[PDB]
């Protein structure tokens, strides 16, 4: 008439260049989840950070950084934001005290910004201590509004996207880590990304009619590098919130979910018709594309409540390999 | 001596003494080890959510004096925030029987009641509740009656820090070194962090009788809650609160007038709620307001045309009006339901029950209902009974107004129920009572509202989710006299419940068909024991949960395993009677293994902990 459990580790070795699935779990559950898949051997492991480390990961697991040869994983509904061997899965410190972060960008070995959403501050902390250095200051930007994304370097310059409950643009100068420039964007960008064509390229998320903030048509956007200033815009009608904009290794192929994921050439002029894939009848959440061959891994969460899945097709459209993970994948990163 | 409106009904009641042990125990501590009813409780002084018979919260209809108290906008009640002191008389209707009296019950239907006293002259008592944790509990009674009038006052106060310490097996703490290095890993062992909460219970009774048959009755029920909300157990990190306030007036007037023959009974009453969310943090973070305006009213008679024949009426009208901001929306509720009790000869008995409900401006088609039972045998007692019914469940205010998401075209769920039980009661004079029952019930539920998302990127019921939940439910009771001083008395229930999803697969790839549903678990059983001796008293409690899953795909994992939830309780009470007064001292322990265990996944559970009461009872002149 008892209980027991515990953990015990068990050992890991990374066989290949395999890729990260960052499985983000239910929301007030702690219940988030990593996992790994081998692109060659074709097998996948689930819950890597639990075996081998016997304790879980978080809450909201959102993005994955693998920089060298180690790995930071970000929990965002635990303050926490995680550095872990790629080899063997195992811990190597960590970071605590944050408020709500989402997203982390390495200016250099010393200093890298970290994105929080709840807060108008930008964290700045030492990677090698662990310890937090300071903040840069987001300006006509509160606590009831936070919000800052994907960041994305060009020469000394580092912009991000407020995405929650906000229709900016920050460029950040990292010698003086003072903001320098600002653009006005539709309601709530959701992610930025970096093309060939030093073209900034991002999607206005619509988001959640009857909003307090708003509610309007998604849009598209193309923003010039060197000159900072909007460029190009498409409108996706009323319906349909797109998020998750990605590329390709070469940089020159846009992919994004709009239901239909899209992959449409850089500098094109125009959303081609066709639908790279159907929408066939499930929920999508993540996407990403291989650096190294060119394929296409589309992240499903199907119905929010049990194991996703991984639908694996080349750069033509061909069913390549479909495995199963932990609830509600939202990311990848390539080791 | 089977009543006639009990006839062909599996229902259970609580006992005074079941009720009336502790002054911490809200209904669902009460409901957890009195009965095979699943209660999802992450502890005490927390959102506490009842499945039963294999089906979700919201078919579990509660009725406080006649009156539904189900939130209006949700359709589910927290448990815990009833205390049990506050509850004189309860029942549980399962299945079937839920017809009897209510409507949308497919699981089935939870019935409270406060019974006037018959206590002539003042009297007062005082219980303090001293425990571990630094938990305080308070509860003051105060009462008189004059042969004409019954008026009593309850007031219950509790309130605790509630931080106790934990044992962290899902989050490990590193010893850094000199060069921000790594030393070595061990599991810490924290405290509960922003559960801190204060309740308080106010209950005005008063009873008016006038010994011409006609009986009158007002009670209000006033609740001030302040409860935070927990933190997980992996939530490290930071100049936090995140409280939700909840104020509530429950009134109910009552008259009946009884006659010779036939009676007839009239209520009313009226519910405000009001709740409040904050989240706030070193700042007006996030608000919410939540006000609803209910009006009760209900006639019900019944008639008899002889000692064989019976025949009830009932109409019955709630209005809920809404008003949340920081949205305008109501419904008036009709049900009108009648039966009719029929008792050919000593042995056979029938009863058809007629409902019909309209819900706002739709018409749910009639519900029958059939109860029959019959006696095998009078050596033993031997009784076994068998009912049947299809019933139907309206959708809750929110699905169907939820300013984002509502669709106020859905269908009512339906559900065909049968089931077949069988009792017996063999006791003997003054040295053993055993008395116990068994029944297999089966149901089919169609059209069951599930929240999916929409193409166009919001929340909207879908019904399907067809469900099948049957199984086998047994009690057992059991008295025995070991001394001219020793009383010994046992108490089981036993309960096997699948869930099965038999629904078509939603997508090419859902593990989810033919798979037992979330945080049910498949068996369940609890067992009570009472030990007295003269004036000493030990009690034991002990409830059993099987595993309870997590995922629809009922998926094997290691990040959400829950194991089979067993838990013991026992209580030791001494009891002093001195010239002004009377003092009972008892002491419960809690966890008395002291497992660090888990009921809900990453929510941290206390160890074993310690509660003191001291209860004083002056004897006037
Ligand atoms: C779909 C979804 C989700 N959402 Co919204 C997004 N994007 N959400 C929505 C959509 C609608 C939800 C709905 N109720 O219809 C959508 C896009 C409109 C929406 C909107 C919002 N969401 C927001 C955020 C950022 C979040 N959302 C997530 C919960 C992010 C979720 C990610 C995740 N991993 O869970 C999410 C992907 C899955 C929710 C779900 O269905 N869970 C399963 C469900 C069956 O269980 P559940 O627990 O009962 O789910 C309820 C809640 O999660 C609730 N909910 C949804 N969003 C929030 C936000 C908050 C603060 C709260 C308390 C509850 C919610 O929705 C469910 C009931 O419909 C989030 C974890 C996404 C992320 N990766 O950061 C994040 C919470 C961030 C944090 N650290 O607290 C918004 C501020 C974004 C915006 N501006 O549109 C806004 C919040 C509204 C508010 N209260 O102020």
């Amino acid at each position: 008439c008892m209980k027991w459990d515990y953990g015990k580790m068990e050992p890991f070795r990374a066989t290949g260049d395999g890729l990260f699935i960052m499985n983000e779990g239910n929301f007030q559950y702690g219940n988030a989840t990593l996992s790994y898949y081998d692109p060659e051997t074709k097998k996948v492991e689930n819950e890597i950070f639990y075996r081998a480390n016997a304790m879980k990961l978080g809450d909201v697991a959102q993005s994955m950084i693998v920089r060298d040869t180690i790995g930071w994983v970000v929990v965002n509904n635990s303050h926490v934001i995680f550095a872990i061997s790629t080899n063997t899965f195992k811990e190597v410190g960590r970071i605590t005290g944050l408020t709500s972060p989402r997203y982390i960008h390495f200016i250099s070995d010393e200093k890298a910004y970290i994105t929080q959403i709840w807060d108008y501050r930008i964290f700045i902390v030492n990677p090698k201590t662990y310890q937090i250095t300071g903040y840069i200051e987001c300006p006509d930007m509160t606590m009831e509004t936070g919000s800052t994304e994907q960041m994305v370097q060009y020469g000394k310059y580092v912009y991000v996207n407020c995405w929650s409950y906000q229709n900016r643009i920050l460029k950040i100068d990292t010698t003086t880590d003072k903001v320098v420039d600002q653009l006005t964007v539709g309601i709530q960008p959701t992610s930025l990304v970096m093309d060939k064509n030093f073209k900034m390229w991002t999607i206005t998320d619509g988001g959640y009619k009857g909003s307090p903030y708003g509610y309007e048509e998604p849009s598209l956007y193309r923003i010039d590098a060197e000159t900072f200033k909007i460029e190009k815009q498409f409108k996706f009608q009323l319906g349909d919130a797109p998020s998750e904009v990605q590329l390709n290794g070469a940089g020159d192929e846009l992919y994004w979910i709009n239901k239909d994921i899209w992959r449409m050439s850089v500098d094109e002029e125009r959303v081609p018709v066709r639908p790279f894939l159907k929408y066939r009848d499930t929920k999508y959440y993540g996407l990403t594309v291989s650096p190294k061959n060119g394929d296409v891994y589309v992240a499903d969460a199907i119905d929010y409540q049990q194991q996703g899945m991984i639908y694996r097709y080349t750069e033509d459209g061909e069913l390549v390999d479909e495995f199963y993970v932990g609830i509600i994948p939202g990311a990848f990163c390539w080791k | 001596k089977r009543p006639m409106k009990d006839i062909g009904v599996q229902q259970t009641r609580f006992d005074s003494l079941v009720l009336k042990e502790n002054i911490a125990l809200s209904m669902a501590d009460i409901l957890t080890f009195n009965s095979s009813i699943f209660v999802k409780s992450y502890g005490r002084a927390t959102l506490s959510t009842v499945s039963f018979r294999g089906t979700s919260a919201s078919h579990t209809q509660v009725t406080w004096n006649g009156m539904r108290i189900n939130n209006p906008m949700l359709g589910m009640t927290d448990f815990s925030m009833i205390p049990s002191y506050f509850i004189d008389d309860a029942s549980l209707l399962h299945g079937t029987s839920s017809v009897n009296m209510a409507g949308g019950g497919l699981g089935g239907l939870v019935k409270l009641s406060t019974v006037p006293a018959h206590q002539e002259g003042f009297g007062m008592q005082y219980v303090q509740g001293i425990g571990s944790f630094s938990t305080f509990d308070e509860f003051l009674q105060l009462k008189y009656g004059d042969k004409h009038w019954q008026i009593s006052t309850r007031a219950v106060y509790q309130s605790s820090p509630n931080d106790y310490k934990y044992r962290n097996h899902d989050k490990k703490e590193n010893i850094y070194d000199d060069k921000y290095n790594i030393i070595e890993q061990y599991y810490p062992i924290e405290r509960n962090r922003s559960g801190a909460y204060k309740d308080l219970h106010i209950l005005q009774e008063v009873y008016y009788n006038t010994g011409k048959g006609d009986r009158f009755g007002l009670n209000a029920w006033y609740t001030d809650s302040n409860r935070e909300l927990a933190l997980l157990t992996t939530d490290q990190g930071d100049d936090f609160e995140n409280r939700q306030r909840e104020h509530t007036l429950r009134s109910v007037l009552s008259w009946d007038h009884t006659r010779e023959n036939w009676k007839v009974s009239a209520r009313g009453g009226y519910v405000h709620t009001w709740l409040a969310y904050d989240y706030k943090r070193d700042a007006t973070m996030t608000r919410s307001r939540s006000k609803v305006n209910t009006f009760y009213g209900q006639l019900d008679g019944e008639y008899f045309f002889s000692d064989k024949l019976l025949l009830t009426a009932g109409v019955s009208a709630h209005q809920h009006l809404v008003n949340s901001l920081d949205f305008d929306k109501g419904r008036i509720e009709l049900s009108g339901n009648v039966s009719l009790k029929w008792q050919p000869v000593n042995r056979l008995g029938m009863s058809l029950v007629l409902r019909g409900e309209m819900f706002g401006t739709k018409w749910a088609p009639v519900i029958p209902a059939f109860f029959v039972d019959y006696v095998l045998s009078k050596r033993g007692n031997i009784m076994a009974k068998a009912s049947i019914t299809r019933n139907y469940r309206f959708p809750t205010l929110n699905d169907l107004y939820f300013l984002p998401g509502g669709n106020p075209a859905l269908n009512n769920e339906s559900g065909f129920t049968y089931e077949t039980g069988l009792s017996f009661s063999v006791d003997k004079d003054n040295v053993y009572t055993l008395s116990g029952s068994a029944s297999w019930f089966d149901q089919h539920i169609n059209d069951w509202i599930i929240w999916l998302p929409t193409s166009k990127g919001f929340y909207s019921p879908v019904n399907l989710k067809k469900v099948h939940a049957y199984g086998v439910e047994v009690q057992a009771d059991y008295a025995v006299a070991i001394d001219k001083a020793w009383k010994l008395g046992l108490n089981g229930t036993f309960a096997w419940t699948p869930s099965i999803n038999e629904g078509e697969p939603t997508s090419k790839a859902d593990q989810s068909v033919g798979k037992q549903l979330p945080y049910i678990p498949e068996y369940s059983a609890t067992l009570s024991g009472r030990l007295t001796y003269r004036s000493w008293g030990l009690l034991y409690k002990w409830c059993y949960y099987s595993e309870r899953y997590t995922m629809t795909s009922n998926a094997v994992s290691y990040t959400g395993h829950l194991p089979p939830y067993l838990m013991s309780n026992v209580t030791l009470e001494k009891g002093f009677s001195l010239r002004w007064a009377d003092l009972s001292l008892k002491g419960t322990v809690n966890n008395l293994f002291d497992e660090e265990y888990l009921s809900v996944l990453s929510r941290p559970m206390p160890g074993i902990n310690f509660e003191f009461f001291i209860g004083i009872t002056p004897k006037w002149g």
